[PDB]
């Protein structure tokens, strides 16, 4: 798995691999990584298949329940209570997920969450087996307050050397854009992004 | 006959009679105030000196929640200090999960729930207190009144106890008064005037005024009490209307 | 906060009388009427949709209503106490019975397992008896055609047919003299529709009767093919239109 | 007599306690109407503020429970807002458990049946709130479904709630046996709204300014309350013919 | 075991081998793995037979009284829902993995989930032991926008693949079709492309061929009257 | 240590033309000690037919258990339980103990009373269903009888000619496992009689 | 509180009854009768339906009848629902008996069961009694055939003849009468069905007012069969006593 | 009259007569006298004795070094009450290595007492008592009620004739007040004032019973001929 979130100047996008294995085979080549947990509240899922849909699942109905009560919950509100459940249940779960969002207050935001259930506000982040591979590359080339394109070209040249490297990386390049202007779905194939 | 002896049954009127029996115990109480300011909200008590032998400024009524939200009630003084126990125990669970600390709105569902839960079975006793409580949240100010059916709505100014006819009447001229607002400073200066006001309902013991206040310019959003030269300040102005 | 109510409800009078029982049997006379007819080759069962309002579109609310494929149930009473019944009278089925058998339980067999929920509500701490009598028709390989009462205090008994609530002592003796061992479905919806006329005030018509039968099986809505065992639900609801069509021949 | 102070039966067959809860419906002495268009399913209330010193913005008796559904309430706030916290939390469960948005009159059904334990568990007493739930649902389209005190539910066509619910009952009974069909036949949510409020004023004989109204619109997937301006618009078009 | 699940125009086709297994000994020639858990959701089985059958049974039995409680007709969803959150429960132990297809009133539906709790989306999908000979057959011949009769045929192909070339499938193919609008209809055996030749002998022995000790009538009948 | 092998013993039914054959081995032992030459292996509950083998124990425990279950059930449905219905039975009581399972191998053998339809099923330990048209096969010379019984076995067989291949079936398989043997017994059963032959077998 | 609507049903009244109990035998006074006859080769159960119409179906219908086990069974007085409560839960406690010892449930620790679990709800618990009277008619290989009946106080007796529910003073005293010790089954039949011919409320005994069993050790080869009568032959057992 | 039952009753007025009947517990019990400098807090107690063979009941109850009460009504009810705040008391050391203001030790008492004027099956405690202390904002004196109302005063009084002793500590406040680092002096002035509430009987040595808690002084009780010095 290779999974990112970046912020920019009119908001946040999501981009991941589609690739599922079991051991060394390839059980899905088309999965979906990025997940709806609220209208412009979404996470890139890494680890267990398993676990981090059953996460997904319960903050999605977290969300819906206190949407109903209290109106649309900020980012770092899903980012609790995803923290809560990675956390508490640590010695049960091989999760490690990326929590982005937009609001017109706080603009992008991304929180990451990684195997201890730790939480950390970033302006962008990696993870999954893929990213190890593009530490390097990600330092050099991010920038802040960057446009929708130049965001959108970071994603597509990060995750393609993840997925050049990484065995347990590949398929398409899935992106989600979070702005103002609504949620657009993005897909790159690979004759695409491999002669990049 | 015996509808009024149990909680919970209704009556042929559709009426829980023993829930207008608590209703009775808050009449019966001190008179507390709220007032909404234009970035914030202002909390009063009358506190009865039944003897000399009282410290002064010790015997505190005004009870904080969380850090933003300030709660006074009349009544049935230990009814309310559980009704704030919970409160802070609703605050800290919210807080917990979702991070943000509780808005107002919230904050007055939950104990309108707990409350309305105790007019549910006769195995309890409904709420016998009137509590006014609010604060500053990410939408602004907020100030709400709950009763002891577990009713509760916003309001722009409140009032309860034994001088709430008083107080709602002074309340409401300042609505008409200030259509475009009342500052936090001022809203501080009326609400000791208010309560000196409706202290005519209590004329035989002479009393304290305690005040608090959240304002998003004067406190930073946080409930503080008012003390030292701000309280004197409100008092005197207070002292000079009467006269 | 607490449930205090662990003592009976219902008890004994010095009379020997279970009065929440009889007062909830009086429940059932005040509601609404409806009956059961059993025929050699099926069985049917019928009431009136006496609808609260003309606005209320009374399609929504089902008196007659499916337990399994082969039993179905009415009711005279409170229909909320008789909504919930039909909730755990089809549960029931399923984790008494299908889940440890394999297949549906026979008509006597849930009839009896609805009258136990309605005894323990008789007996049990803090609860009223259920204010309604169902009428439980059913089919199974091994006992044939059924139809069976259920009250209040959980007594059930088979009938040939019979009829309970409102105008049940009337309508009771007008299925005495048309009854027979030789009678067809056909003739027993026919018989069934005249019964139900006496006892009706209003309009007359297949949007204010509700009828169902237990006959033959139909495949046709089972929903799939390719089990020959399967044949399909012998419980049918008949339609607006059907009912109108024998109003014509009646 | 303490069979009129549980619910248990009376020697009539009555249940005494679920009878009064009705009664304690019409206390907040307020009206409510829903009616269906085409596309989407209109719910109106009266709102009345009679103490200054209230917060207008918050006195409501209307309540989104999901996106799809909404629910106004007949009787006290307290117990209407008892109501509206466990229709939330059931909607959010079964979306959850069974994997799709919870339908209207599912929703209906399942508070109809918590209603009914209340008539038959004697340390539970009944809500006096009566409950009409709205929404465009995904299979049976434009939908109102009722609850009551008594555990009663059933679908309606249109639906009148409180008070002087048969005036507004039978002005509706009237519309539609001239029309000979089941909903207001109007394409945009404005004009079944303006329908409603229309067939309110001309039932209740009173007229309203924009605060005197609180309203509710389902449309398919959503769910939303109008403002005081944009009912003031409504009101606007309904006096230009 | 190979099961698969192909998507076509108008619906979704299932399909399965007949073979069942106890060590590396055949238990059962002619199994049934097409399990109907509603009249229009069927769904394909693979793993631990006995837990592939409890956890269609328990889903299906809440699914038809999901449906009562209801008054609609079940969604595939649902069914995916109820069975993901039963297998994460029990964190793999349940040894179900399942292929999981039907029509509704919301379209025409493909998953599969796994004995841990994962599900997965797709337009073709297989599982269990010859699912990698199954899954080449269907990345070399499925297109978009297939007609019933050529998803059947890609299917029991997918499944022929896994019968010959895996030694933990064999024996026949079943297919069960979802089509919108129409009953599901389910064909047991579609294929039967492994029947045994004629012996060589007869083995029927002479009567009196076994040695006996003792006869005796068993009694079976109930205790009998006068 | 392997429960399903400590005592040993087999059960192996097969169908006929309007008939069917149940049949077991005598021997229990501790491991490489004989200890019984008398441990029947098949029950009958009314005309349904179950044979167990597997930890022995568990297999008198089962026999207690199904007596129970089919007697009260005979009592509420006010008939004999069937095999097909009785099949189900067994596999719903083993899938309830799923993750502490008894050590047996369970074999039903019966006639519907009403459709005359001869029926065989065997499970594994946890409850699964396989039900056979030919012949079904359990015990610790399982992989035994499943080759005598394909070599041996052809449809349709008259109940005297079946009685010869099942017992045939059951002996060579037998001789061929040190933990079977040591005594055998056969039922034929029809629609409405049913005959038990003890069979002559070598004793070690 | 709660207290307020308690009934009280496990108290003393002042003179030492339990008001529950007997307002529950009054209860069961109304129900109809149920006699059992015990002879020296088997045992008689004979007794009166109380719901007369013609559109009962009556060949598929048990309302006083009832099997326990193969060797034994019983006759009910007083509400049907509650007796199959404690009929179901009797029928369970002989077939673990049988599980644990490997023979048949001795009759009287059966009833001994039944009747303890009685007590119970006259004791503590707070709820109402069973408003049940059983007759059980049984065999075992200790004491034979045995008669009992129990009543909701839990109190159990053993019996050669006995009657409950209504007109038990007047069908006891007829009992009392014609009963001798050396009696036979056929001659206790004729008993049973005379006794319930002049105690009945009813204008005439007939075949679908009576529901008629018997215990007999008349079985092939010395065993013990439980014959529950059709109509048919309850009507043919009417005509050969000489009552129709 | 219909609405003293229990205590989940309120009745038509919006009184709790449970409430009120255990008040008047106390006001049957003996008197007992609390009063306070900024220096130190002083208990003093006339215990109450059966007859003249019997001892004289305790009413003085030590709570933790730097804190106790005094009691008038129930003296089981006070047992569980001193035992609640002994744990709480015990509870703020252990944990936060902190001594329990007296001031929170109220708040406890108040809540504990309030849970069981609320819930149906319980009863109201039927004790007043009188807490003393010394913390880190100095002399402290609280009066509980079994209404759950906790009052911080300067002095007071509980018990039968209470209001003789409670109007001369409201005389003499400011004279009381200014004894710092006079213990005995401050003995004095609460012995006086107990005084005031006698009819008939005096105050002997095995009648009397004082306490004290100060700057430099540990909770600490004197009966016996340790009381002999302020007769
Ligand atoms: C590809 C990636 C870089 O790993 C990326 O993180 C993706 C993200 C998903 C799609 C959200 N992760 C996977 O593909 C996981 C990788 C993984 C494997 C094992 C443990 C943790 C992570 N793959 C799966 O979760 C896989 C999905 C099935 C095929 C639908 N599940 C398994 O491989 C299953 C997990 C068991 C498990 C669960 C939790 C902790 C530990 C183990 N494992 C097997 O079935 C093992 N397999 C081994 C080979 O023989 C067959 C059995
Ligand atoms: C064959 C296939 C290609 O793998 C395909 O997936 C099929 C699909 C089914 C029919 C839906 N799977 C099987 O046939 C399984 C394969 C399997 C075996 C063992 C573990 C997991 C999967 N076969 C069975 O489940 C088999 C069915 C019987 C023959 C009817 N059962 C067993 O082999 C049984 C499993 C026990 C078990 C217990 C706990 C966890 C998992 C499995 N094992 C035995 O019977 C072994 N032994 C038990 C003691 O007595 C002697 C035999
Ligand atoms: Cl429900
Ligand atoms: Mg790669
Ligand atoms: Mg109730
Ligand atoms: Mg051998
Ligand atoms: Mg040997």
């Amino acid at each position: 798995t290779s999974i990112m979130a970046v912020t920019f100047k009119d908001g946040v996008i999501l981009g991941a691999d589609s690739r599922t294995t079991t051991g060394a085979y390839i059980a899905n080549r088309v999965t979906d990584k990025l997940t709806r947990v609220h209208d412009k509240i979404w996470c890139c899922r890494s680890g267990s298949a398993a676990d981090t849909q059953a996460i997904a699942d319960i903050v999605q109905y977290h969300l819906e329940l206190y949407t109903s009560q209290y109106g649309t919950p900020s980012t770092e509100t899903a980012a609790s209570v995803f923290k809560e459940l990675c956390y508490e249940n640590k010695d049960n779960l091989t999760a490690g997920i990326i929590v982005a969002g937009y609001d017109d207050k706080n603009k992008g935001e991304v929180y990451t969450i990684p195997l201890g259930g730790s939480v950390h506000k970033l302006p962008y982040a990696i993870a999954g087996s893929g990213s190890t591979f593009i530490y390097g590359y990600c330092d050099k080339n991010f920038r802040e307050n960057m446009s929708k394109e130049e965001t959108v070209d970071f994603i597509k040249h990060s995750l393609s050397q993840a997925i050049k490297w990484d065995g347990s990386s590949g398929g398409v390049i899935r992106m989600v854009v979070l702005t103002a202007a609504g949620v657009e779905r993005l897909i790159f194939y690979p004759d695409e992004y491999e002669q990049l | 006959t015996g509808y009024d002896l149990s909680n919970s049954v209704f009556s042929p009127d559709g009426r829980n009679f023993q829930v207008e029996y608590a209703v009775k115990a808050v009449e019966n109480g001190t008179t507390s105030i709220g007032i909404k300011c234009n970035d914030g909200v202002v909390f009063a008590v009358e506190k009865l000196i039944t003897s000399k032998l009282l410290v002064p400024q010790k015997n505190v009524k005004i009870q904080v929640v969380d850090r933003h939200i300030g709660c006074v009630y009349s009544g049935l003084i230990p009814d309310g200090r559980h009704l704030v126990n919970r409160g802070r125990e609703e605050a800290a669970s919210f807080k917990k999960l979702y991070k943000t600390p509780i808005p107002i709105p919230a904050f007055a569902d939950r104990l309108g729930q707990y409350v309305q839960a105790h007019t549910l079975y006769n195995s309890v006793r409904p709420f016998g207190v009137s509590t006014i409580f609010g604060g500053v949240d990410k939408n602004g100010a907020h100030l709400y009144m709950l009763e002891p059916s577990g009713s509760y709505w916003g309001y722009k100014g409140a009032a309860t106890g034994k001088g709430r006819q008083s107080a709602k009447a002074e309340l409401e001229k300042l609505v008409d008064h200030h259509p475009e607002g009342l500052s936090a400073r001022e809203a501080v200066k009326q609400a000791a005037k208010i309560i000196y006001l409706a202290h005519e309902d209590n004329k035989e013991k002479d009393f304290e005024l305690e005040i608090s206040w959240c304002s998003l310019s004067e406190t930073n959003g946080l409930h503080k009490f008012v003390k030292g030269d701000l309280l004197q300040e409100a008092i005197d102005f207070a002292q000079k209307e009467i006269n | 906060m607490t449930d205090r109510y662990s003592f009976s409800l219902t008890t004994f009078s010095p009379s020997g009388k279970l009065g929440q029982i009889d007062y909830a049997l009086t429940a059932v006379k005040q509601g609404v009427t409806s009956l059961g007819i059993k025929a050699t080759n099926g069985v049917v069962i019928a009431t009136e949709k006496k609808s609260s309002s003309p606005l209320a579109m009374s399609e929504t609310l089902s008196k007659v209503s499916l337990l399994t494929p082969d039993i179905g149930a009415v009711y005279s009473g409170m229909g909320p106490d008789y909504r919930v019944l039909v909730d755990k009278s089809r549960k029931v089925a399923h984790t008494s019975y299908k889940r440890i058998y394999g297949e549906y339980p026979p008509t006597k067999l849930l009839v009896s397992e609805v009258a136990k929920i309605m005894q323990e509500a008789t007996q049990s701490g803090g609860v009223r008896p259920f204010g309604v009598s169902l009428l439980i028709a059913g089919h199974d390989e091994f006992n044939g055609f059924s139809l069976y009462q259920v009250d209040p205090s959980g007594s059930y008994f088979p009938w040939k047919a019979t009829a309970i609530g409102k105008g049940s002592v009337a309508a009771k003796t007008f299925l005495e003299k048309r009854w027979n061992d030789e009678l067809e479905l056909e003739d027993a919806i026919h018989i069934a529709l005249l019964t139900l006329k006496e006892s009706v005030e209003g309009e007359f018509n297949g949007d204010t009767i509700e009828l169902a039968i237990i006959g033959d099986e139909n495949p046709d809505l089972l929903g799939y093919t390719g089990i020959p065992t399967d044949k399909g639900p012998r419980f049918r609801k008949l339609t607006s239109q059907e009912i109108n069509d024998r109003l014509e021949a009646l | 007599g303490y069979d009129r102070h549980i619910t248990i039966f009376s020697p009539e067959g009555r249940l005494y306690q679920v009878e009064y809860a009705f009664k304690a419906t019409n206390q907040t002495n307020i009206n409510s109407l829903a009616v269906r268009g085409k596309d989407c399913t209109v719910v109106i209330s009266q709102k009345k503020v009679p103490d200054k010193l209230l917060d207008p913005t918050t006195v409501s008796y209307i309540f989104c429970i999901s996106r799809t559904i909404g629910m106004v309430v007949n009787g006290p706030i307290p117990d209407a807002r008892n109501a509206a916290l466990r229709a939330k939390a059931e909607a959010a469960e079964f979306r959850y458990k069974y994997g799709y948005d919870m339908p209207c009159d599912v929703l209906a059904k399942r508070m109809a049946n918590l209603s009914q334990i209340y008539t038959q568990r004697a340390y539970m007493r009944p809500l006096g709130v009566i409950l009409t739930f709205v929404s465009v649902d995904e299979e049976l389209g434009p939908s109102i479904y009722k609850t009551d005190p008594a555990g009663y539910y059933v679908g309606y066509k249109a639906t009148a709630t409180g008070p002087k619910q048969q005036e507004i009952t039978t002005n509706l009974e009237n519309h539609f046996k001239k029309s000979k069909i089941d909903h207001i036949n109007e394409e945009s949510w404005e004009k079944v709204v303006e329908f409603a409020i229309t067939h309110m004023i001309d039932a209740l004989g009173t007229e309203f300014s924009k605060n005197d109204l609180e309203v509710g619109v389902a449309t398919k997937d959503k769910f939303f309350t109008l403002s005081a301006e944009n009912i003031e618009e409504r009101l606007v078009a309904i006096a230009e013919q | 075991t190979t099961i698969v699940g192909v998507k076509f125009n108008n619906g979704v086709v299932i399909a399965a081998d007949t073979r069942s297994t106890q060590g590396p000994i055949v238990a059962d020639k002619n199994c049934a793995k097409l399990h109907r858990i509603s009249p229009k959701i069927w769904c394909a089985a693979a793993g631990t037979a006995a837990d592939t059958e409890a956890v269609t049974q328990l889903i299906g039995s809440n699914i038809e009284l999901h449906s009562l409680y209801t008054s609609r007709e079940p969604r595939v969803v649902s069914a995916l829902q109820m069975l993901k959150q039963h297998l994460f429960k029990y964190q793999g132990h349940i040894g179900a993995y399942l292929i999981v297809a039907g029509v509704d009133p919301t379209g025409s539906h493909l998953f599969s989930i796994h004995a841990h709790g994962s599900t997965d989306v797709g337009y073709y999908l297989s599982l269990g032991s010859g699912s990698l000979a199954a899954m080449a057959v269907l990345e070399s011949h499925w297109k978009q926008d297939l007609t019933k009769e050529e998803a059947i045929k890609l299917a029991s192909d997918a499944i022929q693949a896994g019968i010959w070339n895996d030694l933990g499938s064999g024996s026949n193919v079943d297919v069960c079709v979802m089509e919108i609008g129409k009953d599901a209809e389910y064909l047991r055996n579609y294929l039967t492309p492994n029947v045994r030749e004629e012996k060589q002998k007869s083995y029927k022995f002479p009567r009196g061929t076994t040695a006996v000790l003792k006869e005796s009538i068993v009694n079976i009948c109930d205790i009998q009257e006068e | 240590s392997d429960p399903s092998s400590i005592n040993g013993g087999i059960v192996v039914a097969m169908t006929g033309k309007d008939c069917v054959a149940i049949a077991c081995d005598l021997r229990l032992g501790s491991q490489s000690l004989g200890v019984s030459n008398k441990f029947e292996k098949i029950f009958h509950y009314g005309h349904v037919f179950l044979g167990i083998t597997g930890l022995a124990t568990d297999v008198t425990t089962l026999n207690e258990m199904f007596r129970y279950k089919t007697n009260l059930y005979k009592l509420k449905e006010e008939r004999a339980i069937e095999p097909e219905t009785f099949t189900q039975l067994v596999s719903s009581s083993l899938y309830e103990r799923r993750f502490g399972p008894y050590f047996v191998g369970p074999v039903v053998a019966g006639i519907n009373s009403k459709s005359g339809k001869p029926f065989i099923a065997g499970f594994d330990l946890i409850g699964c269903i396989d039900e056979a048209k030919d012949f079904i096969v359990s015990g610790t010379a399982s992989d035994q009888l499943f080759g005598m019984c394909e070599s041996l076995y052809e449809p349709n067989l008259e109940p005297e000619d079946l009685f010869e291949t099942i017992s045939q079936a059951l002996l060579n398989a037998a001789d061929r496992d040190a933990l079977s043997g040591w005594g055998a017994v056969v039922y034929i059963i029809k629609k409405d009689e049913v005959v038990k032959r003890y069979l002559k077998m070598r004793q070690d | 509180g709660s207290r307020r609507y308690d009934s009280r049903t496990t108290i003393f009244s002042p003179e030492g009854r339990l008001y529950q109990v007997e307002y529950a035998l009054e209860s069961i006074s109304h129900a109809g009768t149920a006699i059992g006859i015990m002879a020296s080769d088997g045992i008689v159960l004979a007794a009166e339906r109380k719901v007369t119409s013609t559109l009962l179906e009556q060949d598929t219908s048990t309302e006083k009848l009832y099997k326990l086990n193969d060797k034994i069974a019983v006759a009910v007085a007083g509400l049907t629902a509650d007796a199959e409560i404690l009929i179901n839960t009797a029928r369970i406690h002989a077939q673990n008996y049988l599980k644990t010892y490997n023979e048949d449930i001795p009759v009287e620790i059966l009833v001994r069961r039944l009747s303890d679990i009685k007590q119970g709800y006259t004791q503590h618990g707070g709820l109402r009694p069973f408003g049940v009277s059983f007759i059980y008619a049984g065999y075992d290989d200790r004491y034979g055939y045995q008669l009992y009946t129990s009543n909701p106080s839990g109190n159990y007796t053993g019996w050669k003849a006995i009657s409950v529910g209504a007109n038990t003073s007047a069908a006891q005293t007829l009992l009392q009468m014609d009963y001798k010790d050396d009696m036979k089954v056929d001659d206790a039949i004729e008993l049973a069905l005379k006794t319930l011919s002049k105690t009945t409320d009813s204008s005439a005994l007939t075949y679908d007012r009576l529901e008629f069993a018997t215990i007999r050790k008349g079985a092939n080869d010395g065993e013990v069969y439980q014959k529950i009568f059709k109509p048919q032959e309850i009507k043919d057992i009417l005509v050969k006593t000489g009552i129709t | 009259n219909n609405y003293d039952g229990d205590t989940v009753t309120f009745s038509p007025t919006g009184r709790l007569f449970q409430v009120e009947y255990a008040l008047e517990a106390i006001k049957q019990g003996s008197v007992t006298v609390g009063l306070r400098s900024n220096t130190h807090a002083v208990l003093v107690a006339l215990k109450r004795n059966a007859d003249e063979l019997s001892s004289y009941q305790k009413k003085i109850i030590k709570c933790d070094e730097h804190m106790g009460l005094s009691l008038a009504g129930l003296a089981p009810d006070a047992r569980v009450l001193s035992n609640y705040l002994r744990q709480q008391c015990n509870y703020s050391s252990l944990v936060f290595n902190r001594k329990l203001a007296v001031e929170r030790a109220g708040h406890l008492l108040c809540d504990k007492a309030q849970k069981n004027t609320q819930s149906y099956g319980g009863r109201p405690y039927g004790v007043g008592l009188l807490i003393i202390g010394y913390d880190k904002s100095g002399a402290h004196l609280l009066e509980f009620q079994p209404s759950g109302n906790v009052t911080e005063l300067y002095g007071t009084a509980i018990g039968a004739r209470s209001q003789g002793a409670k109007t001369y500590l409201e005389r003499t406040l400011d004279t009381f007040i200014k004894i710092d680092g006079n213990p005995d002096e401050l003995i004095k002035a609460g012995v006086e004032a107990i005084s005031q509430s006698l009819r008939d009987e005096s105050l002997t040595v095995d009648n009397l019973s004082i306490a004290i808690v100060g700057k430099d002084t540990p909770f600490t009780i004197y009966d016996g001929e340790a009381v002999a010095k302020y007769i």
